[PDB]
């Protein structure tokens, strides 16, 4: 189960 | 960074003529991703070919394989040509079914 | 023994030729498993490993989802990242992420994840704690700032102690026939002549699995990792892994060097000689 949301740099 | 890539031809099983195997040519340690891969038999450009296990180490440098399935004849040659930008042409590394 | 779920995430921009390319590939322990590409037709999901298709169609669709919505936050970044380092549009530059969780041989959690970078070189990465990030540069010290005030690290902590584990659990479940096993390295040694009465002998392992693997070469009960020249553990297209390693030595005394191989396979090490 991939990750779901990376925060913007 | 710009670091060129380490390219390696080999089988899965040891050769014997007439008998199904895998052919493999592994591309590692290179930067940035951009890259050309082909995997050639008597010259000509094999159909089909599997690209996986794409992966970077710890330097963040790129590691990716591809391979297929074949069945080695005494006097039938195979290779991996590559391009990118690190090199001034592409490269082309046989396989060594001695080594 | 301890296993891992890892995903290698890469945004790469092309100017001038359109929207960055973005792939995600994950593993569990050295086993591909699950893959996107946006420069497929149809970028979609798709399984790796045969044991995955005991997922349903739902598993599918909200893999999917989420790659998309990746893949969007990750065009911003590759923007946001030329203005922090006051770069021009017309160049290609990379984001690379690797993320993972690692349990043990009892399925709790023994450590997690996350680090950045930006054209190959280190720009942000999580902390040991897995409550604080540690910036590289100055860019990286402005996204530190940002996800200390939007709660980052615990949002992060939250899927490694949770998602990422139960979810690890269930592959080694559903998989365990692949990923369980244990396949025995096969060895043998050749021989190769050089300039100056010298000889390269060269050891081979083949068809194991696990990955880990250690090669040796000694003379007298003694180790020659010293002269001894050797290739990174690679996969060989079937699930399986192989190796090599060489040793230069004189012409007619290649019988007083042996090779050693170790390996969970391997109930008692491989001793052999040309
Ligand atoms: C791998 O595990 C299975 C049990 O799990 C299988 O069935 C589901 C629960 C699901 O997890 C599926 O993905 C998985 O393949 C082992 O099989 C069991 O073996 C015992 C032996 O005593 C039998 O009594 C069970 O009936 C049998 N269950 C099944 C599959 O019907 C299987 O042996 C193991 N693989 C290996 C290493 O052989
Ligand atoms: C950014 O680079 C341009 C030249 O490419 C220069 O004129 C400008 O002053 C630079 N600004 C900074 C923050 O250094």
């Amino acid at each position: 189960f991939a990750p779901g949301n990376y925060p913007a740099l | 960074i710009q670091k060129t890539p380490q390219i390696q031809v080999y089988s899965r099983h040891p050769p014997e003529n007439g008998k199904p195997n895998i052919l493999n040519c592994y591309v590692t340690q290179f930067h940035p991703p951009h890259i050309e891969i082909q995997m050639l038999k008597n010259g000509k450009k094999i159909p089909k070919v599997e690209m996986s296990d794409m992966s970077f180490s710890k330097d963040w440098s790129f590691y990716i394989l591809a391979h297929t399935e074949f069945t080695p004849t005494e006097t039938d040659t195979y290779a991996c040509r590559v391009k990118h930008d690190s090199m001034a042409e592409p490269k082309t590394v046989y396989w060594d079914r001695d080594m | 023994g301890p296993h891992s779920l890892r995903y290698f995430v890469t945004a790469v921009s092309r100017p001038g030729l359109g929207e960055p390319r973005y792939m995600e590939v994950g593993y569990v322990d050295d086993t591909e498993f699950v893959r996107f590409d946006s420069d497929a037709e149809n970028p979609r999901y798709e399984p790796r490993a045969r044991w995955m298709e005991q997922e349903g169609p739902e598993y599918w669709e909200r893999e999917t989802q989420k790659a998309k919505g990746n893949e969007q936050s990750f065009r911003v970044d590759l923007r946001t990242l030329l203005g922090y380092y006051n770069q021009s549009k017309g160049g290609s530059h990379t984001i690379q992420v690797i993320s993972g969780c690692e349990v043990g041989s009892d399925g709790r959690l023994l450590r997690g994840y996350q680090q950045y970078a930006y054209d190959g070189c280190d720009y942000i990465a999580l902390n040991e704690d897995l409550k604080t990030w540690t910036a590289a540069d100055m860019a990286a010290l402005i996204t530190k700032h940002k996800w200390e005030q939007a709660g980052a690290a615990e949002y992060y902590r939250a899927y490694l102690e949770g998602t990422c584990v139960e979810w690890l659990r269930r592959y080694l479940k559903n998989g365990n026939a692949t990923l369980l096993r244990t396949d025995s390295p096969k060895a043998h040694v050749t021989h190769h002549s050089r300039p100056e009465d010298k000889v390269t002998l060269r050891c081979w392992a083949l068809g194991f699995y696990p990955a880990d693997i250690t090669l040796t070469w000694q003379l007298n009960g003694e180790e020659l990792i010293q002269d001894m020249e050797l290739v990174e553990t690679r996969p060989a297209g079937d699930g399986t892994f192989q190796k090599w390693a060489s040793v230069v030595v004189p012409l007619g005394k290649e019988q007083y060097y042996t090779c050693h191989v170790y390996h969970q396979g391997l109930p008692e090490p491989l001793t052999l000689r040309w």
